[PDB]
């Protein structure tokens, strides 16, 4: 989390977002709110990045919540 | 008790949450710095 | 008539009592749903008494009780027996709904939540023989209903709260008989009574309610001023651990009127001061704490003059009474002159007064600082003033007299002068610009400080109108 | 009442009224401890000579009084 | 020193303000939010009769 | 009862026995619940006595109290055995009001104004203060001196200050925060 | 009511049917009314006329120097004379 | 009581055991409270920042 | 801006008295964000 | 209505002890027969119990007090015939009016001035406790609005005749409601002399010197206190409000106190002050502060109820001239300069040097007068923490308040 905002260089930006999602496998709802202000985030990789995040943490098994974020 | 520990796994998930409060900060600095920096290319336009 | 009415009262106060209990027990905003209950004790006693005050027995007896019963039929008895005007299917209705109580826990007999409603209770009938007055054996009744609502019901937050109330009355009812006269009962059930309250107030620190811990503190502190064992006073206060979170604005004024009284008899009189101004900061008047505020003036004028600096005549003139500060007015003029004969006058006129207030004791060393502020005022006039000249003025025995005096209140600050016994006068030290030193630095400090401080708490009180709100029923 | 009368064993140089006075302490360790702090360096001096036997219950009654202070 | 007293108290009354716009905020929202909900059981009352 | 003749004399001794080691904070708590006791209600104990010297010291005259030691010697209530403490105390009590007062004393002045009646004694009395003899006048400044690079070694008395480079700084970071 | 007055202690901290209980609570717990216990023990009041502005509970303001005596404009006359028996000696 | 405890005697200091569950229950409830009223706090100055 | 000494027969002259000429304007800015409060205070508690 | 000022200030020197014997007797003379002429029996009952204890009492309706320095004026069986009389007469004539405007002609408006008529007599016979019934009768029928605002400075006027200044408070904020509403700018006038006395009576003076001031370009005597009264009170406010540099261009050289000039004795000894403590003569000075006691404290009613105010003030103010144009001067020369003893100096200024509006200090070694003033940048500092401690403490106490509720 620190990682998305410490570097410049967007690519990483981005990766940082995706990879939280598989750590937080455990975690189904607590997922939308950590990344609730990286929706809202202005850098277009932040962005990109936050829809795979919540995508792969409520894969399979539909949940309200996640989609009213990704809207 | 039961409850107690339930609890062990809920504290673990407010942490996360503590690490969300932290976060913000790191959040807050950078936003600020550049919305000088934002300014300072409006500055270059209004003069010569 | 009588059947009916009492009917609908018991069933009403039952009802209101249920919505409190559930609001408590939603999150924690310790504040609102004890606010509740502190607008509805004034008026339910009123209810009660009108119509006959046999309206509590029919909610003593719809509750689950420990030992209630017992006592609040003596009083029935006494005004002519009525307990064949309050009489069951008016008295005694479980029904099968829940307004006059819940009809499952109350035959389960272990999952019941009759707790805070009883605690409410209790407190009715404590109020009623509180007005009317009856000491000794009162104390043991009350004592007697209290510590079983602690042991039959599990212990909350939420508990705790209400029983708060109850503390107040027993701890209370002891120091008026306690300073009525001395009796065998006052000098064995104080040890009970000291300790019982310590007992609680670390409980109160494991719980983390702040609600608590303050009210057991100022109940402790205020004993060792009746009786005067204010070497325990000291011990009490040389400890911190007063909270101020949930804590209300009337209670921060009470520990700090107390403290201000421990501190003058350490004889620091410089902190003691700082806590009776802020002791009226806190405190909220309307009428009701009257009395409270009355004393705190004249406490404030004690003080001052202890310090070697008089109020103003002005100073009492500008209070909005002067209609019981008019000993203190006489007080602040006789130490003003340097008049010795003055204070012997007053202090033997009003002495059961000064008994009474607890500046009695201040007043043997305020015979004392008759003579040293005397010094002030002349010191201050005069910059050079000879040792003879002020040997004219304040009617000293000697020259050498004089340097005594002075010389004990410049390491105590009051003059800041320094005695010249090589060309025989006393020169009178200056202050000089202190814009040019480093005290200002010293003021901004303490401005700067709290200023960032209620920038940060803003912020955080945004948000909890908004969670009061949301919890709250429709509107 | 005070304390005052539990403190005032402890001090008494005979070492019989030492043992004595810890035995009328420990039953209001838990009651009064903002009375009984004073001669709370008595209790832990007692620990120190191996002369005592009392030196267990210096140790538990010691225990016990920074606990009720909130430490 | 004293300036920078000075102006942090000015900033005392902004922060001050911004909490103020929130607690009118909050008296407007909630009274709306509640509004909605009893207008809405009306609604589906017309549904049930017939 | 619970009362004893020897119950009168205990009080008053007591008083006494607190104000000689200059727990004065004491001797003001002690006094409260004593005239409830018995000042009241039994008029005197001979509580007059130590109330009386703790008025003077107050007041700041050492004469009034002087004196009354001196006559308290004169008689015995065993009032004989504090006063030798009490005339030791007021010694040590005036030496810390006369630093502020005088910057130099003539060698039989500090004598008579610290009560002393051999000039051994006031010497003794003005090294244990550490103020130079030399001249034949005391030099209270000299101790003063000392006291202020005591308090400069410690790390106690640095901060107490606040430096201005702290202040600035800690100052900077509250806002930024 | 001495230096922080009776008026700001109702306009910070507004009265309510919620506050009135704690306030109760202080009134009782130092023990009853002291306003009432001196109008009824020493059957007096407090200050009264002298020749107004000067004494009495007011808004009108007050001197320092109230309880001293207008002797002053003998103390001037006498000024005068005394003043021309030492010049003139 | 004031020479025995006898009062509190259903909760607290009964095992160890017990005072853990207390402290620390009343420790949480407390503390989620204030996680939640501060991450709110601090993300309506992050937003009027990208405001 | 002098005063007369009469002990000696001599007349102290200075010029004018220095003065901190920032103080001055911030007398009249603390006039002037205090009736502001009192607006701030009123409006926020007359909603409960 | 007009009479009462001229009555009640003569009546006063009887009450007072501190006047001259002679000036005193010829006084009791004068009020006495105002009394005999108007009826004025009912306000002579109340004078009676003012007296009560004074030098100057002489009285037969209660008790005669050893203490007497009058013996020129006394109640009479008289005295209680013309009352009898005078009244039962007042009763016949009230009546007329009263049943014939309401049945005849107009009931409203015809009246409510014949009620004003009634209340002008209540104010002559010294009766406030019916003129004001009748008055107010008169404002609850019809009548123009400049009337209604003329019946108000009526029942004002009564205050000051029996001598509370609450009574008049209460009046005078009906009278400025509704000055502005009609707008007339001549009755404004009027309201500003009348403001200017409750003032000058109270502790106020500050705001009392432009009011009084601006009464002197356009005044009306008719039920108003005489014009040698406010051109001397004016003098006096002058002196409480401004400093020395300021009093010489707005109070004595304004043309509407030169065109009276002085006409009394009371003007006379408060002009010679005034001009002689800008004058820097500070030797006819405290011999002028003998005279303007003896002439404006002691007649003047509203006077000698700061009688004690103004000799602390006045002693002040000098010292305060001297002490910002003097530092290190001897107490001998200025008691010579001044023509006091030195005994007496030595305690004046003693008295503002413990509350510093001196702000010095006195060497009484070598009877040097020191001078340490503030004015500096210091004086800045301590002016702009005043303040910004004022602004802390209410920042406190409000930002506390709104975030428990």
């Amino acid at each position: 989390l620190h990682v998305a905002v410490s570097d410049s260089n967007d690519d990483v930006r981005r990766a940082a977002v995706i990879a939280l999602g598989f750590v937080l496998l455990r975690d189904y709802t607590t997922v939308p709110r950590i990344v609730q202000l990286l929706s809202k985030s202005h850098n277009a990789h932040v962005r990109c990045g936050t829809a795979f995040a919540l995508g792969i943490a409520c894969a399979g098994k539909g949940l309200q919540s996640a989609i009213d974020v990704l809207d | 008790s039961d409850i107690y520990f339930k609890l062990k796994k809920l504290e673990k998930e407010y942490e996360l949450l503590t690490l969300q409060e932290d976060y913000i900060k790191d959040e807050q600095r950078h936003l600020k710095r550049e919305l000088k920096r934002a300014q300072e290319e409006v500055k270059r336009i209004q003069s010569v | 008539l009588h059947h009916s009415e009492k009917k609908y009262a018991e069933e009403d106060q039952v009802q209101e009592l249920l919505k409190v209990l559930n609001e408590i027990s939603k999150t924690t905003l310790t504040l609102d749903p004890r606010y509740i209950w502190r607008s509805l004790k004034d008026l339910s006693s009123l209810r009660n008494q009108e119509l006959l005050n046999a309206e509590t027995l029919c909610f003593t007896v719809n509750v689950l009780y420990p030992d209630s019963s017992s006592f609040k039929k003596n009083l029935l008895k006494f005004i002519t027996s009525n307990h064949k005007s309050s009489v069951p299917g008016s008295a005694e209705l479980r029904n099968s709904y829940p307004a006059s109580f819940y009809s499952v826990n109350t035959e389960k007999k272990t999952i019941e939540v009759t707790a805070e409603i009883n605690c409410f209770m209790h407190l009715l009938v404590q109020l009623f023989l509180w007005d009317s007055k009856e000491l000794e054996q009162l104390v043991e009744f009350n004592r007697k209903v209290v510590i079983p609502n602690l042991l039959c019901y599990y212990n909350l937050r939420s508990l705790n709260l209400i029983n708060a109330k109850l503390w107040f009355y027993i701890y209370l009812s002891h120091e008026t008989l306690a300073r009525s006269s001395e009796e065998i009962n006052s000098d064995n059930q104080n040890i009970i009574l000291r300790s019982t309250m310590m007992k609680f107030l670390k409980i109160a620190s494991l719980k983390h309610d702040n609600e608590t811990k303050a009210m057991l503190i100022n109940l402790i502190l205020r004993d060792f001023l009746n009786n005067g064992e204010v070497d325990s006073a000291s011990d009490f206060i040389s400890k911190l651990e007063y909270p101020h979170t949930d804590v209300s604005s009337s209670l921060e004024a009470r520990y700090f009127f107390y403290l201000s009284k421990i501190n003058a008899i350490q004889l620091d009189y410089s902190t003691a001061n700082e806590y009776i101004i802020a002791a009226i900061r806190k405190a909220p008047h309307n009428s009701k704490s009257l009395g409270f505020l009355q004393q705190s003036n004249k406490l404030h004028c004690c003080i001052q003059l202890l310090m070697g600096d008089i109020p103003e005549l002005s100073f009492f003139h500008q209070s909005n009474m002067q209609k019981s500060l008019l000993p203190y007015y006489h007080l602040t003029k006789a130490v003003k002159l340097g008049d010795l004969k003055k204070f012997t006058s007053t202090i033997t006129k009003y002495k059961q007064l000064l008994l009474k207030d607890d500046t009695y004791q201040l007043c043997v060393r305020l015979r004392s600082n008759v003579i040293k502020t005397g010094i002030r005022i002349i010191s201050l006039t005069y910059k050079k003033i000879s040792l003879r000249d002020i040997c004219l003025k304040l009617n000293l025995d000697s020259e050498q007299t004089v340097e005594y005096m002075v010389s004990r209140a410049i390491r105590d600050g009051v003059i800041e002068a320094k005695i010249n016994h090589e060309d025989g006068f006393i020169e009178t030290t200056e202050l000089l610009n202190i814009y040019d030193s480093e005290d200002p630095q010293q003021v901004f400090d303490e401005r700067i400080k709290f200023a960032n401080q209620l920038h940060d708490e803003y912020l955080v009180s945004m948000r909890y109108p908004e969670d009061k709100k949301t919890q709250q029923n429709e509107k | 009442t005070t304390a005052a009368p539990l403190l005032a064993l402890l001090r008494e140089n005979q070492d019989s009224v030492k043992t004595y006075a810890l035995e009328s302490i420990n039953n209001v360790v838990d009651q009064l401890w903002s009375e009984i702090s004073n001669e709370l360096p008595d209790i832990e001096a007692l620990y120190d000579d191996d002369t005592f036997s009392d030196r267990e219950m210096a140790a538990l009654i010691a225990s016990k009084v920074y606990y009720n202070l909130g430490e | 020193i004293n300036i920078s007293n000075n102006l942090q108290k000015a900033l005392t009354v902004k922060t001050n303000d911004e909490l103020m716009v929130i607690y009118i905020s909050n008296l407007v929202r909630s009274i709306i939010a509640f509004d909605d909900l009893i207008e809405n059981k009306i609604q589906n009352k017309k549904i049930q009769e017939q | 009862l619970s009362e004893s003749d020897k119950k009168s004399k205990l009080i008053s001794l007591y008083l006494l026995n607190l104000l000689s080691q200059n727990n004065t904070t004491k001797f003001h708590s002690e006094l409260q619940y004593l005239d409830k006791h018995i000042k009241n209600l039994e008029d005197d104990s001979l509580l007059s006595y130590p109330i009386k010297l703790d008025r003077w010291l107050m007041e700041g005259s050492y004469q009034k109290a002087w004196d009354l030691l001196q006559s308290g010697s004169q008689n015995i209530s065993e009032f004989d055995s504090f006063t030798d403490i009490l005339k030791s105390a007021i010694r040590d009590e005036i030496a810390k009001n006369t630093e502020l007062s005088y910057d130099f004393l003539p060698l039989s002045n500090i004598k008579a104004l610290l009560f002393f009646n051999n000039e051994k004694e006031t010497e003794k009395f003005a090294l244990e203060r550490n103020w130079p003899i030399v001249n034949s006048k005391v030099y209270f400044n000299n101790q003063s001196k000392e006291k202020a690079d005591y308090e400069d070694e410690m790390m106690h008395e640095e901060d107490q200050k606040t430096n201005i480079i702290e202040k600035a700084m800690d100052y900077a970071i509250s806002i930024e925060n | 009511m001495s230096t922080d007055v009776a008026a700001a202690q109702a306009q910070s901290k507004i009265d309510l049917t919620k506050k009135k209980n704690e306030e109760i609570n202080k009134k009782s717990l130092e023990e009853d009314d002291e306003f009432e216990d001196f109008p009824i023990d020493t059957w007096a009041n407090g200050e009264t006329i002298k020749s107004n502005a000067v004494t009495q509970t007011n808004i009108w303001e007050e001197n320092w120097d109230d309880v001293e005596v207008d002797d002053d404009f003998t103390n001037e006359l006498k000024a005068e004379l005394d003043r021309y028996k030492r010049e003139n000696q | 009581a004031a020479v025995t405890s006898s009062n509190i005697v259903l909760e607290t200091h009964e095992s160890g055991i017990k005072p853990y569950f207390e402290q620390k229950i009343q420790e949480t409830e407390l503390k989620i409270r204030s996680k939640t009223e501060n991450v709110r706090r601090l993300e309506a100055q992050r937003n009027a920042l990208n405001d | 801006y002098g005063v007369l000494d009469q002990g000696n027969g001599w007349l102290y002259v200075y010029e004018t008295p220095n003065q901190d000429a920032t103080y001055d304007s911030a007398l009249e800015l603390v006039g002037q964000l205090n009736k502001v409060v009192d607006q701030l205070f009123e409006k926020a508690s007359v909603l409960y | 209505r007009v009479p009462n000022y001229e009555v009640s200030e003569k009546a006063f020197l009887l009450t007072q002890s501190k006047v001259s014997i002679e000036q005193r007797k010829e006084a009791a003379e004068f009020v006495l027969a105002k009394i005999k002429e108007e009826e004025m029996a009912p306000y002579y009952k109340y004078l009676c119990e003012e007296y009560l204890v004074n030098n100057g009492q002489s009285d037969l309706e209660h008790d005669e007090k050893s203490d007497s320095l009058n013996e020129w004026i006394k109640f009479d069986q008289e005295l209680y015939n013309e009352l009898c009389k005078k009244n039962e007469s007042k009763i016949k004539e009230l009546n007329e009016k009263i049943q014939k405007l309401e049945e005849d002609d107009e009931g409203e408006l015809e009246q409510a001035q014949a009620w004003i008529n009634l209340g002008e007599y209540y104010a002559q016979i010294g009766d406030k406790d019916n003129a004001e019934k009748t008055l107010g009768k008169s404002l609850s029928k019809a009548i123009s609005t400049g009337a209604k605002i003329d019946v108000m400075l009526t029942i004002a006027r009564l205050g000051f005749f029996y001598n509370d200044q609450l009574y008049v408070k209460e009046k005078l904020e009906a009278v400025n409601s509704m000055i502005e509403k009609g707008g007339d700018w001549e009755r404004r006038n009027r309201y500003k002399t009348y403001y200017g006395i409750h003032c000058l009576a109270v502790r106020n003076f500050k705001e009392a010197a432009k009011l009084l001031v601006d009464s002197l370009a356009t005044f009306t005597s008719i039920e108003l206190t005489s014009y040698e009264s406010i051109a001397t009170y004016a003098s006096v406010t002058g002196l409480f409000t401004l400093e020395r540099t300021d009093l010489k261009s707005k109070v004595i050289d304004s043309p509407e106190l030169l065109s009276l000039i002085s006409t009394t004795a009371a003007l006379q000894s408060i002009s010679s002050l005034t001009i002689s403590l800008y004058a820097s003569d500070y030797a006819s000075y405290f011999p002028y502060l003998l005279e303007t006691y003896a002439n404006v404290l002691i007649p003047c009613k509203y006077l000698n109820r700061h009688a004690d105010f103004f000799v602390r003030e006045m002693r002040r103010k000098v010292y305060a001239q001297l002490l910002e144009s003097y530092k290190t001067l001897s107490l001998k020369s200025m008691a010579s300069a001044f023509g006091v003893s030195v005994a007496f100096l030595d305690n004046d200024l003693g008295k503002f040097i413990p509350n510093k509006q001196l702000n010095c200090v006195i060497d009484r070694v070598n009877g040097i007068v020191e001078t340490n003033r503030p004015d500096n940048k210091n004086a800045q500092y301590h002016l702009l923490v005043k303040q910004g401690d004022g602004l802390l403490t209410k920042l406190q106490k409000y930002g506390a308040a709104v975030r428990l509720t």
